[PDB]
């Protein structure tokens, strides 16, 4: 049983770790060898927010730039978007504005957007300074968090935060 | 040496043919992904529960 | 001339990287075709009438 | 209404003209720009054989060499196979024995097999002499015909012949 069902979509460049964020949050599982997502899938998890039972319905698909038959239906009814980049790949961060534009074109203008810097475990390979991205999110009215699906850091916090914002909106 | 470093960069196949092979493979990828996406959107708009990772 | 004919055969990208791009694209093609074939065999073994070109 | 339903499969290398043989026979249509077949399809046509109504159920799929999830089900229940090569591409003819092996591995040993040299309109580009292939089919116990899906030559005859052999077997 649940009080509210919130559809949240994962978006961001291929390879940034969307599918592993999904698997970590909903199954407590991670795969170092995960391959590009072929179709569209979702998984659920219920959490408590302000005394109420929130069933999170988290959607996932490959972060392809091309037009896709699935795009409109993918964002349809979504109340939150986790916009993910790879902290160790600067290009995926450069492409954040492109994902913001996809949201304007295909999703509700009222959608809650959280910027997620994934792979924070890759300390030695970092290309995007935390302070830089933090500043960017603030300038653009987005919530921000850095995660590691690999070691679990901030994964729970990330989903908790976005779902709580959605609930209180 | 130079001739060794150069040799490693020369394919037995002409670059024109190599480029044609790139385009052919990209076309197929895009056609297959579209074919898949058309199936998936059909499911999304009929019974999206099929898409749940249970 | 030779240097012109040679130049046309040298990519800006290293052949090692070009080979990696070939393997990556072949892997995706094979994965996508398999994904499609798995859907199609499911239909073949439930309601093959779906496959008719009417 | 029909008296008998005969499943016949098209096989042979990619590009030989399987899909156009299907479209010519069942729809009287041809496409110069046809692309590789992505899935599996079939079309029907009813013909008269020895006073009886034979509904031909002609199946088609890409002529890929790889293992495919669809292969066993593709040959399942097939009573005839049109093994097609391209008269203007010698490699597709070289690969005929490979297709004969696929038939032994995946199809009924009683399957009626007809060897089809397609694209007979390509007189100037011919790489497989008609007499050579004719001899090969005889040596291997296969019926043989040359077709052009493009100009229609022998297409009707090809299907008529195989369906009639199946009926009389
Ligand atoms: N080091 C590290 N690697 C990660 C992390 N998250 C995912 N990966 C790895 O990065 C690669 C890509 O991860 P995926 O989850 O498949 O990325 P994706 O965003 O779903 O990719 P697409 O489906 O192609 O859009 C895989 O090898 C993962 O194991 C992480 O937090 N830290
Ligand atoms: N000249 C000529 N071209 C043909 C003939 N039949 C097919 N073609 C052409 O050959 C190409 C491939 O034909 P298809 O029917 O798509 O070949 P296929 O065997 O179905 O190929 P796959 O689906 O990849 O296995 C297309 O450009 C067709 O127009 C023919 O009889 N004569
Ligand atoms: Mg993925
Ligand atoms: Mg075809």
């Amino acid at each position: 049983e649940y009080d509210y069902l919130f559809k949240v979509v994962l978006i961001g460049d291929s390879g940034v770790g969307k599918s592993n964020l999904l698997s970590r949050f909903t199954r407590n599982e991670f795969n170092l060898e995960s391959k590009s997502t072929i179709g569209v899938e979702f998984a659920t998890r219920s959490i408590q927010v302000d005394g109420k039972t929130i069933k999170a319905q988290i959607w996932d698909t490959a972060g392809l730039e091309r037009y896709r038959a699935i795009t409109s239906a993918y964002y349809r009814g979504a109340v939150g978007a986790l916009l993910v980049y790879d902290i160790a790949k600067h290009l995926t961060y450069e492409n954040v504005e492109r994902w913001l534009k996809e949201l304007r074109d295909h999703a509700d203008s009222n959608i809650v957007i959280m910027l997620v810097g994934n792979k924070s475990d890759l300390r030695h390979l970092r290309a995007v300074p935390t302070d830089e991205a933090r500043a960017f999110a603030e300038k653009n009215g987005l919530s921000f968090i850095e995660t590691s699906a690999l070691d679990s850091t901030n994964v729970e916090a990330a989903f908790q935060t976005i779902l709580t914002e959605i609930y209180r909106i | 040496a130079f001739s060794e470093s150069l040799a490693a960069e020369i394919s037995s196949v002409s670059r024109d043919e190599l480029m044609e092979a790139i385009q052919k493979q990209e076309e197929i990828n895009f056609r297959l992904q579209d074919y898949i996406d058309r199936i998936i959107v059909a499911i999304m708009e009929t019974n999206p529960s099929i898409l749940e990772v249970k």
